[PDB]
């Protein structure tokens, strides 16, 4: 393997979380906005 | 100014004292208040270029 | 005022002059720099006395106050060349070409 | 398709670029306006704000 | 440095643009330069190496006597108005001496000698803060005072600083003053649209440090100062020669890149002012600078230098890797043209 | 074939202080690569 | 199928949206659909668009 | 003198592989690598390609012209209008700098 | 400053004496700024080292003005013609020879010539077709 | 330029009346370019930090597909808010200094008469 | 007398039009 | 016209996620089918050009040569495996996608309705070609031919660029389009008579003129066999096709400010054409006898007659596949001699019976033989040089005479004569390499047969 074991032997596993995570939380924020967003837009103005 | 962080805190450290007609200690008058006020109350609203 | 205004703003510039053209020791410049420091303290609290604008009494000392610690970053970089080739000299400041 | 669409499309595409071209060169004028003018939104310079004169009454009699 | 020190410098560095950008009361944003000016040179001398000294030495006094001149413009017009600003009513002279001072804290033109020296004595990292988060502050000063300055002395100062950037570039083969010498140039181009179009100014800087901030970091990773340093880049670290590549093509304007918009909207809005003589022969020696850009291209990429055989033992131990910065400033940098109008 | 890599005498005028040496600019010496002078 | 023919699918597949992103075009660029001199007719009988 | 390589010869491709077709070095994929160009190169771009080349319609309307003339010509010479009036643009709609 | 301007206010081709007088002040001048920095940088050994490398830049350059406002005005007599830009770049075209020359060089001449007269001709042109030249920002 | 407008917010992103314009499509090309720039700053990263270029830090990918992706609709929104207020300011200006803006009236070829240069 | 206030610009904003004008971009 | 593009970028994915064995014909394979959708685009059927879409169009001009720049890819991806295929197979999958970006990007400069977009595409070209060169260059001499190749063009490119910037300004839009349809007539002014050189000169220096051909020789000695190609074949030519769309303004000038170039040209042409005579390397031979050819071309872009702009059009068609076929078999007779020196290698045909007989039809493509296209070009810009003035088949008269001495002497030194004694044994003849130029020349007798497609915008 390796005589100086890969410090990345094993997946950071916070690293993960937050980066998966944190992308799961700017869609769900993002595709939240857009309709949101469409909506305001739409009635904003007559339709 | 480029980054006004100080309207938007709306905090007011750096504009209370920039002019001859600002709260002067004790009330005391600067020289030239009689003017200065008319000479900003009259550019207020109407931008520079036709501030001059 | 009119012209006593001026003997301080041409005080500045002679004092400009000075800083300006290096000779030999270069406490002789910070020593000038101060000189300028000093013309503004004295133009900038003149102004502020006549137009009896206390408001801004702070600034002449504010401009003192950073002045000093300018001058002390300045002393401390002058100590350090003359630690490193023992002389204040200019020429010696040639490394950079 | 057709002959019909790309003589219709071609005039589409025309109408929007002969639009386009008039309004880019009425910027240039309305810009050029009011930066002289001063009497439009841009270019509109700031000066010192009232809300700091003081119009209290003050110490001596003629402020 | 006990890190609190540390702290406390770092603060002020970044203290010192702040208080400058934020405050409208000239005088604040003098203190805020002055703090910049304090803060800089414990960083520079680091290493306190002979050349450091003499680096910090001459960025102390060159900083130093420019900010006295930019109090005497305060001082100055604190009798011809009582404001303590810039007004439309300033005198010309008062406003000059502003850009005259303004421009050698930022290194322009015919002051452009201090920048390539310290550039050349201060360690890479101290290069980029000298060249990048030190010319946000004087530059928003300028920006703001933009309506009332000269359109001629701008100008005269662009071009100048146009051409002794690339000329100066020409010679050097020390990295760290040919970036030194890049940034004259780039911030030529800045002040030649200040005085017409304030916003570009804010474009053709963000552009340059997404530019100069990934070229540094790569400069360092392998902490090359030399161009033959550079060019075993091949050796030391492969997959950065594609990207460093494009970033000096890009530093420089050549179209498909995100550097050309840089250019290319300075020069519209100077032709849209009718400046078709000044834009042009801007236009022409910028093309100087590319030449300079290539030659170290053709060092580092398109030809490959001969290497040490101790060159071998760096590969095998593990590289410390290139910050995520690098990537991402890397391709915003390299190619976001498809994206100008919004930038813009 | 070999599509000619540079030698070390192409290398060698990368080096020095000044890439187009001036009559006396020429004189001068490249910089320590410490960083660090012997003075 | 997906085994190296994933490969071989992507160009072809180019094709497909390039064409898509086309036809996308004609959608936007349908003013004066028929309303060009040349070839304006009415809509014959069960014809709504004379080029789609 | 540096440490460089010695001079690498160019391998008689055709001493192995006799059948090469100048494409890889390994037969198979030599193979497989003129059989898709000869093809999609030869027989289905130079054949399909004239096909639908030769067969696009009329190409910039010189097959329509022939024959909008021939009616031009039929309909301008029975009626005894002259065959290329002298000026197109009609001179009534014209308004010259009077 | 009145004065440098006079050189535009009469025709071209006439009153040759100012133009040349104009023209050799200009290069005068920058004379002095060139040796000034060509001083101040890369120093002399002796004062008056210097001081004659002021007084040859200076003369080289005030020369280079002459010629060339002598070459263009009266290569405008002679051509009757005032407003033809060829005019000036024969001027150039004289100039850059003075410099090549008081540097001792067939081939700057060459460069000069080229160079310079090209530059003077644009300035001609610059002033025929009204170029604005570090105009006032109008956006 | 357009800031001293009536109304300026001094610090914020976007202000409210960008409500009002339509939202940017999410596969707007340009939201999806800001993708592809990211998966491209990803790759990069991957190949400058020696990793399988493709099949290492999946996770990351997403993160910067994603955060880009997430950046430009939010950017997006504004700049085409920027837009929309430069023709707001543009157009009310044409009318309100109407006299400077004059409709013109061109003459049909037929009146015109521009020179006509032979080519021979 | 004080001078007076420059107009104001009146309306509810309307996607701009015909998109960026920028150099070729449909936008 | 995005099927001739977007199915290209797709390309690059293919070549890089593509097996390091099976990358070669995964690329060529598909770009052959690319050309094939790039076939659709000649289907007219009327006058009205093709405006795709707001930014992308093709008309006459530009099909043409959209659809060589298309066909190329393959046989560039094609004629460069030989060499290239020593590399580490991450050198080879950059240098395949170099190839594949440069028709990208030259399929969309000439299928670009706005003139800036032509500018931007037009100097990106040279990225991808600069890489090429210098990069993958044999001789030791690359990093100067690259120098040359990208200050030539970029000097002439600022001026440009300044110039449509400044007709921006002027009319208010560079869309092609609505320029052609609007009144942009020059008033014969001092500064106008610096646009008109503004705008030609960028296009006349990639489009070697007599006065800035140098870096062409360069370029194309060192450069690999599909940089010489792609320079030949399509970058030369962007200079052309940006002539005939930017004199569509800058009307009126170029009446009297074109003799200057014109006599340029056809004196360039003859001398350009004569040291062809003596040049010891053959890719110098042919790279000036692309000088000539290309000065005829700008000798027929400002005289400005419909049947100049199409005899232009037919011949850079015509030419660019003539040229690249010469250089492609110049590159084969290089692998195998491993000197570009044309007196070494004599007799050939004895050797190789058909690659002479390729060697045979290129050099009657070369010369003017009568039932091929490159002839009907060269008739058809000489009538109307004539039409300028009587005296000019004097000097494109003695091309004529120049131009078949050159083209059958590179046969006559090159292809026969006694064989070589020893040199290095030359290897038989790849079916690649006999390909690679049956792919040229059989398109060449293709269009010959029909020459109404590549006749331009004029006719
Ligand atoms: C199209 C293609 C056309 C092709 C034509 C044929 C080309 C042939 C091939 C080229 C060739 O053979 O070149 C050989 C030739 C050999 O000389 P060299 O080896 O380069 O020597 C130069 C070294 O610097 C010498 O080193 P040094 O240590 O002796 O340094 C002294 C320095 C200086 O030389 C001297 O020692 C004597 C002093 C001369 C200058 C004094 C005035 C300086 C004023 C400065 C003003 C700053 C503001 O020498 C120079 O720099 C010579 C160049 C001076 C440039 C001009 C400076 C301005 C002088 C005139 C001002 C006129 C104002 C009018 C209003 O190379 C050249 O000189 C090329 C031309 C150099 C510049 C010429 C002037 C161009 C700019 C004109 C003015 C600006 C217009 C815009
Ligand atoms: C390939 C990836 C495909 C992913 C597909 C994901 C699903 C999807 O996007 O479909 C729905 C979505 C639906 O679109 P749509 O609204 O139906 O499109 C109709 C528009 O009229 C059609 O769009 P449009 O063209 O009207 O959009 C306005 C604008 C949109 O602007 C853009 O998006 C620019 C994209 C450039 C690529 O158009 C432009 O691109 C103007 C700029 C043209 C290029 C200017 C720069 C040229 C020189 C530099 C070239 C790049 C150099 C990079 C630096 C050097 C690198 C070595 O498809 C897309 O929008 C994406 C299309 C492909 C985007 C670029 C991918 C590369
Ligand atoms: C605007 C001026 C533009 C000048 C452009 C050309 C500049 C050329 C400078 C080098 C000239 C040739 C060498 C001259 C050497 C010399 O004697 O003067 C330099 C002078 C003294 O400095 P030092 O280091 O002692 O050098 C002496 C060396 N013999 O250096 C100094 O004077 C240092 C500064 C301190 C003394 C002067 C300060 C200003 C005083 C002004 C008083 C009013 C003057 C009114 C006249
Ligand atoms: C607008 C178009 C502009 C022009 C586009 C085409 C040119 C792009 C710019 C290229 C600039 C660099 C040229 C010279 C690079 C030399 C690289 C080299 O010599 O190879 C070594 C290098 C690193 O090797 P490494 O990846 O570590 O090896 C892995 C082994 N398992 O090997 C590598 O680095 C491999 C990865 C390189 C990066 C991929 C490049 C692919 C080509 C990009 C095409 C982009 C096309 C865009 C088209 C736009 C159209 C509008
Ligand atoms: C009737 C014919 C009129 C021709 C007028 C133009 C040429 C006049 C030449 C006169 C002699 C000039 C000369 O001999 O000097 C060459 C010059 C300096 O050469 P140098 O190495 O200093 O040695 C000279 C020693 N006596 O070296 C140079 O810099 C020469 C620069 C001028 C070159 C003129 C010819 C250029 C031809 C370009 C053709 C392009 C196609
Ligand atoms: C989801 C995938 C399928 C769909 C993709 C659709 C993409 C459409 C747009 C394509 C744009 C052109 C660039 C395409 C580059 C594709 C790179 C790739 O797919 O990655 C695999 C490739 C493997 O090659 P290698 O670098 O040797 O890695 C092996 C393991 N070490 O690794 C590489 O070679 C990385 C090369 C990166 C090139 C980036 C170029 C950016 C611009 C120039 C810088
Ligand atoms: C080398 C290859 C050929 C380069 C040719 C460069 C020509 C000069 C640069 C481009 C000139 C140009 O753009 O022409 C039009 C421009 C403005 O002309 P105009 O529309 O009349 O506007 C002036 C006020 N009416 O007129 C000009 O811009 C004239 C500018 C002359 C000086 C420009 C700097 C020259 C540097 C060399
Ligand atoms: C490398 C060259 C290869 C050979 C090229 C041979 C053809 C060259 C033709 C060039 C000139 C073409 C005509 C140009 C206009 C000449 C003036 C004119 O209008 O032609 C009419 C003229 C008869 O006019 P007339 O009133 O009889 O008076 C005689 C003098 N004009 O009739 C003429 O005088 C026409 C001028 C000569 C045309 C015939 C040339 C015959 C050349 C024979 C061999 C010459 C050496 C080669």
């Amino acid at each position: 393997f390796y005589v100086r074991e890969p410090v990345n032997a094993k997946p950071n596993w916070l690293a993960v979380g937050l980066s998966v995570g944190a992308s799961v939380f700017m869609w769900i924020y993002l595709i939240q906005t857009h309709n949101e967003d469409v909506l305001e837009y739409k009635r904003r103005n007559g339709l | 100014p480029f980054l006004d962080i100080q309207k938007k805190l709306g905090i007011s450290l750096d504009r209370h004292f920039m002019f001859l007609s600002a709260e002067q200690p004790y009330k005391n008058a600067a020289r030239c208040h009689a003017f200065e006020k008319e000479w900003i109350e009259c550019a207020h609203g109407i931008g520079g270029t036709r501030a001059k | 005022m009119p012209s006593t205004f001026f003997n301080l703003t041409m005080a500045f510039s002679l004092s400009l002059l000075g800083t300006l053209m290096f000779r030999s020791h270069l406490m002789s410049t910070l020593l000038c720099l101060e000189g300028m420091v000093l013309s503004l303290f004295i133009m900038t609290s003149v102004t502020s006395l006549n137009s009896n604008s206390m408001s801004s009494m702070p600034i002449p000392i504010t401009i003192l106050v950073f002045a000093a610690c300018e001058a002390a970053v300045g002393l401390a970089l002058l100590v350090k060349v003359s630690n490193t080739y023992g002389t204040d000299y200019v020429q010696n400041l040639n490394l950079l070409q | 398709d057709g002959p019909e669409k790309n003589y219709e499309k071609t005039l589409a595409i025309l109408q929007i670029e002969s639009e386009k071209a008039e309004l880019r060169l009425k910027e240039q004028e309305v810009r050029r306006l009011m930066r002289a003018r001063g009497d439009g939104p841009w270019y509109q310079f700031p000066t010192p704000e009232k809300e700091f004169i003081d119009h209290s009454p003050k110490a001596t009699p003629d402020n | 440095m006990n890190p609190i020190t540390l702290a406390i410098i770092y603060f002020t560095i970044f203290l010192g643009p702040v208080i400058t950008m934020s405050s409208t009361n000239l005088m604040l944003m003098w203190v805020g330069l002055e703090f910049s000016l304090l803060a800089i040179i414990p960083m520079l001398i680091n290493k306190k190496n002979p050349r450091s000294t003499e680096a910090a030495t001459k960025y102390f006094v060159t900083q130093a006597t420019a900010s006295m001149i930019i109090l005497l413009a305060i001082v100055l017009n604190y009798k011809q108005l009582g404001t303590w600003m810039f007004q439309q009513q300033t005198n010309g002279l008062i406003l000059n001496m502003t850009l005259m001072a303004l421009s050698m804290k930022l290194g322009l033109a015919p002051f452009h000698f201090w920048l390539p020296e310290v550039t050349q004595g201060i360690p890479l990292h101290m290069g980029l803060i000298l060249l990048t988060w030190q010319k946000i502050a004087p530059l928003s000063i300028l920006i703001q005072i933009y309506p009332l300055l000269n359109s001629t002395i701008i100008l005269m100062l662009a071009i100048t600083s146009i051409f002794m950037g690339a000329w100066g570039g020409l010679n050097q083969t020390q990295m760290r003053k040919i970036m030194a010498y890049s940034s004259i140039a780039h911030m030529g181009w800045m002040l030649a649209i200040l005085p017409y179009n304030p916003s570009l100014t804010l474009l053709n800087l963000m552009i340059y440090i997404i530019l100069t901030a990934p070229m540094f970091m790569a400069l360092m990773l392998n902490n090359s100062m030399t161009i033959n340093s550079i060019s075993l880049l091949w050796n030391k670290t492969p997959a950065m020669l594609t990207m460093i590549s494009l970033m000096l093509l890009s530093l420089g304007g050549l179209p498909p890149l995100t550097g050309f918009l840089p250019k290319w909207i300075i020069i519209t809005e100077l032709m849209k002012n009718n400046c078709l003589i000044m834009a042009t022969l801007m236009a022409m020696m910028a093309l100087l600078n590319l030449f300079f850009y290539t030659r170290l291209i053709y060092s580092t990429s398109l030809t490959m230098f001969p290497t040490n055989n101790n060159s071998k033992m760096m590969t095998h131990q593990t590289k410390t890797k290139p910050n995520l910065m690098f990537s991402t400033l890397a391709i915003m940098s390299t190619m976001t043209l498809p994206l100008a109008p919004q930038l813009i | 074939a070999r599509q000619w890599q540079p030698d070390i005498e192409w290398a060698e005028q990368f080096s020095g202080a000044v890439m187009y040496p001036s009559k006396e600019t020429a004189h001068w010496k490249p910089p320590p690569w410490n960083d660090v002078d012997i003075l | 199928l997906l085994r190296e023919h994933w490969v071989h699918i992507l160009v072809p597949a180019g094709f497909v949206f390039g064409c898509y992103l086309d036809r996308k075009d004609d959608e936007k660029l349908t003013a004066f659909r028929n309303k060009s001199m040349l070839f304006q007719r009415e809509l014959r009988p069960n014809e709504e668009v004379t080029w789609k | 003198q540096w440490q460089e390589d010695p001079e690498p010869e160019d391998e008689n491709v055709y001493a192995k592989n006799p059948d090469f077709h100048g494409y890889d070095s390994d037969p198979v994929v030599d193979v497989w690598n003129m059989r898709a160009v000869f093809f999609f190169g030869f027989s289905i771009v130079l054949v399909f390609g004239t096909t639908f080349v030769a067969y696009v319609p009329d190409y910039r309307m010189q097959e329509w012209a022939r024959r909008e003339a021939e009616r031009l010509v039929k309909y301008r010479e029975v009626n005894g209008l002259p065959i290329m009036e002298s000026n197109y643009f009609d001179p009534s709609k014209i308004q010259l700098p009077e | 400053k009145r004065f440098f301007e006079s050189y535009h206010e009469v025709p071209d081709g006439t009153q040759c004496h100012r133009k040349t007088y104009i023209t050799t002040a200009l290069g005068g001048i920058c004379g002095i700024i060139g040796s000034a920095y060509s001083v101040s940088l890369n120093p002399a050994d002796s004062t008056l080292e210097a001081v004659a490398r002021v007084g040859r830049y200076t003369f080289t350059a005030a020369a280079i003005g002459a010629m060339f406002g002598l070459t263009t005005c009266v290569s405008a007599q002679v051509r009757e013609k005032p407003d033809d830009p060829l005019n000036y770049f024969i001027g150039g075209c004289a100039g850059g020879l003075t410099l090549g020359a008081r540097t001792h060089s067939y081939g700057t001449a060459a460069m000069g010539c080229v160079y310079m007269g090209t530059a003077a001709a644009l300035f001609k042109i610059g002033k025929l077709e009204g170029w604005e030249l570090f105009p006032t920002p109008k956006v | 330029m357009m800031n001293g407008r009536p109304g300026h917010e001094p610090l914020k992103f976007l202000p409210d009346e960008a409500r009002s314009l339509p939202p940017p499509k999410l596969n707007d090309p340009r939201l999806v370019y800001m993708g592809l720039l990211g998966y491209c700053t990803g790759l990069m990263d991957n190949m400058l930090r020696m990793r399988p270029v493709m099949r290492a830090g999946l996770h990351r990918q997403l993160l910067f597909v994603t955060s880009f992706v997430f950046a430009g609709y939010f950017y997006l929104k504004r700049q085409n808010y920027l837009y929309a207020v430069k023709d707001h300011d543009m157009f009310g200006y044409i009318k309100l200094h109407p006299e400077d803006f004059p409709e013109k009236e061109k003459k049909t070829y037929a009146e015109i008469l521009e020179p006509f240069h032979p080519v021979r | 007398a004080r001078p007076e206030p420059n107009p104001v610009i009146e309306g509810d904003l309307k996607p701009a039009k015909h998109g960026t004008r920028f150099f070729f971009w449909t936008v | 016209m995005l099927k001739i593009i977007l199915p290209s970028l797709m390309l690059l994915p293919l070549t890089w996620l593509s097996s390091p064995k099976k990358t070669w014909t995964n690329v060529t394979s598909y770009s052959f089918l690319i050309s094939l959708t790039s076939l659709t685009l000649l289907w007219q059927t009327d006058e009205n050009y093709k405006n795709f879409s707001n930014m992308f169009s093709s008309d006459p001009l530009s099909t043409p040569l959209i659809i060589l720049t298309a066909w190329l890819l393959p046989l560039m991806l094609m004629a460069s495996q030989n060499h290239l295929k020593k590399d580490n197979n991450v050198l080879q999958k950059l240098y395949i996608s170099m190839l594949i970006s440069l028709q990208i990007l030259l399929i969309m400069t000439f299928s670009a309705t706005e003139l800036i977009m032509f500018y931007i595409l037009f100097e990106a070209t040279l990225i991808p070609t600069l890489i090429i060169i210098t990069r993958w260059g044999n001789q030791t001499e690359r990093l100067n031919a690259g120098i040359y190749f990208l200050f030539y063009t970029l000097i002439g490119s600022i001026p440009l660029l300044i110039a449509l910037i400044l007709i921006q300004n002027h009319v208010g839009t560079l869309n092609l389009m609505i320029l052609s349809f609007t009144t942009h007539t020059l008033d014969a002014s001092w500064s106008n008579n610096l646009l008109w050189l503004a705008c030609m000169m960028a296009f006349l220096i990639k489009m070697p003129l007599y006065g800035v051909h140098l870096w062409l020789p360069k370029a194309h000695v060192e450069a690999p066999i599909a940089g010489s190609m792609i320079l030949a074949a399509i970058l030369l030519k962007l200079g052309s096709y940006g002539m005939i769309r930017i004199s569509i303004i800058l009307d009126p000038l170029t009446k009297y400010m074109a003799y200057p170039f014109i006599l340029l040209s056809l004196w360039g042409m003859i001398m350009t054409s004569s040291i062809c005579l003596r040049q010891t390397d053959l890719k110098s031979l042919i790279a000036y006898s692309s000088v000539s050819h290309m000065a005829l071309v700008i000798a027929s872009i400002m005289i400005q007659t419909p049947w100049s702009f199409m005899g232009a059009t037919m011949l850079m068609i015509a030419h660019g596949l003539t040229s690249s076929l010469l250089f492609c078999l110049a590159n084969s007779n290089y692998e195998r001699i491993h000197s570009r020196t044309m007196i070494m290698a004599r007799g050939l045909q004895m050797v190789f019976p058909l690659m002479a007989t390729w060697w045979l039809m290129a050099s009657l493509a070369n010369l003017a033989l009568p039932p091929s296209i490159n002839l009907m070009g060269e008739l058809f810009i000489t009538m109307s040089l004539f039409s300028w003035s009587n005296f000019t088949i004097i000097l494109m008269g003695i091309n004529i005479i120049i131009t078949g001495m050159y083209s059958m002497y590179m046969i006559i030194t090159t292809q026969r004569g006694k064989l070589t004694n020893h040199m290095i044994n030359l290897q038989p003849s790849h079916t690649r390499e006999l390909t690679l130029m049956a792919l040229h020349m059989i398109p060449l007798i293709l269009l010959t047969t029909s020459p109404k497609l590549i006749t331009g915008l004029t006719m």
